């Protein structure tokens, strides 16, 4: 028989009905390492847990991608003026503070 | 002093209302339901009981010609034949050789005994709550019957309670029900005067004592076989009996929300649905003067151990600093926890222990000892039984609270990414900046 | 034969259904409502009647110490005094000068007689229609009581009628009502067990015979004056009586739609609201074969005079040419006019007179004589009374029809303006064409 958190009631024979209830007893580990805390929540609303974790992961990846995309754009804007006619970068004295030192120099 | 609160309509849930009257010591007023009858109004559409086929002895006016004397009994069927030769034991039944008629007649009627067997066919439309509540504030420990419709104002030693209308109007009974002996089926019975043979309502009495008996049952006679005096007939078996065999699953075994069903005053009891608003008026005699209640200072939580089990699986001890000894209220303003004790005994030593149940790994609820406050926290653990025989004693709130280990980690990760994004924004702004001016 | 139609739920309105079954002569069936009881279901919240203050004779146990012996009677008040010197006639009540106590006690109870003078406080939620309807088709001239819900199936000499649910569900009775003797006030009575001294229901009983008697009445005792044996008390006077003086306008004098109110089986009668859908089944015998039904040719209208009064203020003569004599149905397809007669006699001479009431200055309607048609018209006149003692006998339709004098003028000016505009556009497009090519 399934016994969801709400509980169930079985009526075997003429015996009076008996009611049971299931506690929140997921496997995994309580407060602790994240790879063990998602497991503890996976078991309580498995569909909700997996939906949340992917949402968090995707948003984090988007933010990381945006930051990297932002950093490269800054390098493009900063390095284009220096290298149009001349090869000059103030060899890492002003090549660091303003933008990416990654010019060949 | 008016005070309006809402309790969960769950039998055996120790709700604890906390009234804060300024100029008086706060009073915790714990109350809980014990049974909630949900009786709907009925209209007896008709009564169905196993029929009985009355077959009066044939009237063989042989050596002549009998005529079909029609009647008006329920599903009355009169048939007249010709050229029949009864053989009532000991020889022929009359001196003729032919030209004889048998006046067979048969009709339906309610069973000899169905004041003890009838199966009602009520039509319930409107519900009407009725609940028994036990409330113990200070020292009254009393239980009262009340109509939960917002119109019954029960008085319990002073204080006046009015249990407003139930939040939800859900009713397990459909528009049409059927009550046989101890079960209330959600059938869809045919309307009076439109039953069909074999199924429910073949014989429909408008009332147990009334006599109308629309008993459509397809009673049909047949020509008696030669040489005997029987009265053959072919009738569809008791439609009521067929319903008894094929009734299906009664509502007593599929009612939502664990609603137990009682028949005689047809009703659903212990329906754990919705919230019961409660408005209470109290006399100032019930309260306690602040100048008399002990004062509490420097209140702080410390949870020795929290296991968010169904019962009170969390213990927290409050250290304080009082001026005298006595008793006064304790209550958790937040709902993520539910205290077991209501009034704790305050002593000179700054240590009082309390028990609380919860359902969140990292609950955060500001307890209120006597008159002060202290934000509270705990790193709760999950139990390992998978099964318990008692109902949950905690409002099913599982979402954690910020500063919890689970939320702290996402806070840590989110902040780091935000700072990284902010740094990139600042770098880009400076880059575009130095390009403009 | 199934036919569905709707009648205006107005008492005394001679509605005339005109059924046209193929292969049979058109049949007009005139029918009208005579009274429409609207019984709302009730639940007796509680019964209020003027209270009666019982004051048992004071018990003076002088040079003793009587104690306040509490009880549980309605609003029971027990007060014990000291240092009193009763002065019964003929000298002091006892030897001892002081240290004497009077055990005064008083309590409220239902009046000795309020099985005859109570004021019910029902709570009505659901309505239930019930109407007496007169039907005249062919020759039945019959009246029948029916329940207007679409389930009760009355039969009037063959034809079987079922009146459907009312078009609307408006009910004049608010959620809470109070019934005193012959009036049904739309009060908002206080919840049971919470009446206040002086207003309605200061004394509330669950049922006329039951004995609970929640009697909040502010009954307060006072110290007897020296040298006497009164038992003074200052009770707020009868709350029920003050309700009688401040009852306000009853519902009998402000019910919308002229809803007459009756009390004992509380109900609103003759509520002229909405429409009544009716479904009817007719046996073929009720109809007439076309071949034997006289035919009509060359049908025409000739309105001798029409005054759109409340009663039948219009006479129209139909000129026809038939094959034989007899009688058959006559009807006006449009509702702008209503005919008095339903079936008219057809003679060899082509002249039949009818009376029609109308509410439009220039009405028009397709009169259906027996089987033919005739587009009818009239230049009606207005009457001069300003007042009549009989209801309206015509659906209040005033919007005239095309070809009327009022709109004929509108069309004349509209046509002239249209021609002028059409002339202007034609020249403009001509100028545009010659300017382009």
């Amino acid at each position: 028989i399934p016994v969801p958190v709400d509980g169930m009631e079985y009526h075997w024979g003429n015996n009076d009905p008996v009611r049971l209830w299931s506690q929140l007893t997921t496997e995994g580990k309580p407060h602790g390492w994240p790879h063990q805390i998602v497991q503890y929540y996976y078991g309580l609303y498995p569909a909700a847990t997996v939906s949340a974790v992917v949402g968090m992961s995707l948003l984090a990846l988007i933010s990381i991608f945006a930051s990297c995309y932002m950093l490269v754009a800054a390098r493009s804007k900063c390095l284009t003026p220096y290298a149009l006619t001349p090869g000059a970068a103030v060899p890492w004295t002003l090549g660091i503070l303003c933008c990416a030192p990654r010019a060949h120099a | 002093y008016e005070h309006s609160t809402v309790m969960p309509n769950v039998v055996g849930f120790p709700y604890k209302a906390h009234i804060e009257r300024p100029g008086y010591s706060p009073l915790t007023l714990q109350m809980q339901v014990v049974e909630t009858s949900l009786e709907p109004t009925l209209n007896l559409e008709y009564i169905t009981c196993e029929y009985k086929t009355v077959v009066p002895s044939p009237y063989v006016k042989c050596c002549g010609a009998s005529e079909c004397s029609t009647k008006e009994k329920p599903d009355y069927q009169c048939k007249v034949y010709t050229g029949v030769y009864p053989f009532m034991w000991g020889g022929a039944y009359c001196f003729c050789d032919s030209e004889n008629t048998q006046l067979s007649e048969a009709y339906v009627d309610r069973s000899d005994v169905c004041r003890h067997d009838h199966a009602s066919a009520y039509k319930a439309h409107t519900a009407s709550l009725k609940a028994k509540v036990r409330v113990m504030y200070g020292n009254v420990n009393q239980t009262v019957d009340v109509y939960v419709n917002g119109d019954h104002a029960v008085t319990i030693g002073g204080t006046q309670f009015i249990f407003g209308p139930l939040s939800s109007a859900w009713t397990p009974f459909d528009n049409k029900i059927v009550v046989y002996k101890d079960e209330v089926f959600n059938q869809d019975f045919p309307p009076y005067g439109s039953g069909q043979p074999g199924r429910f309502g073949d014989i429909q009495s408008r009332t147990v004592e009334s006599n109308d008996l629309y008993a459509n049952t397809a009673l049909k006679l047949a020509r008696p076989s030669p040489g005997m005096v029987h009265v053959p007939y072919t009738q569809t078996p008791s439609g009521f009996k067929y319903w008894l065999k094929e009734k299906g699953t009664a509502l007593n075994t599929k009612a939502p929300f664990g609603c137990q069903i009682k028949t005689n005053p047809v009703r659903a009891m212990n329906c754990a649905v919705g919230n019961i608003p409660v408005s209470m008026n109290l006399p100032d005699s019930a309260f306690t003067r602040i100048v008399e209640a002990p004062t509490i200072i420097d209140l702080t939580c410390t949870v020795a151990t929290c296991t968010h089990s169904s019962d009170f699986g969390g213990v927290l001890t409050l250290t304080y600093k009082t001026n005298k000894n006595g008793d006064c209220s304790v209550h958790s303003h937040s709902n993520v926890a539910t205290l077991q004790e209501a009034t704790a005994k305050v002593k000179t030593a700054g240590k009082v222990t309390l028990h609380f149940s919860t359902a969140s790994a990292s609950p955060s609820f500001v307890v209120s000892l006597c008159s002060a406050r202290a934000t509270c926290s705990a790193s709760c653990e999950p139990p390992k039984d998978h099964i318990v025989p008692y109902a949950a004693s905690h409002s099913n709130v599982v979402f954690p609270d910020m500063s919890g280990t689970a939320l702290s980690w996402v806070q840590k990760i989110s902040g780091g990414l935000g700072a990284f994004a902010i740094g990139a924004i600042l770098v880009l702004v400076v880059v575009t900046c130095i390009g403009l001016r």
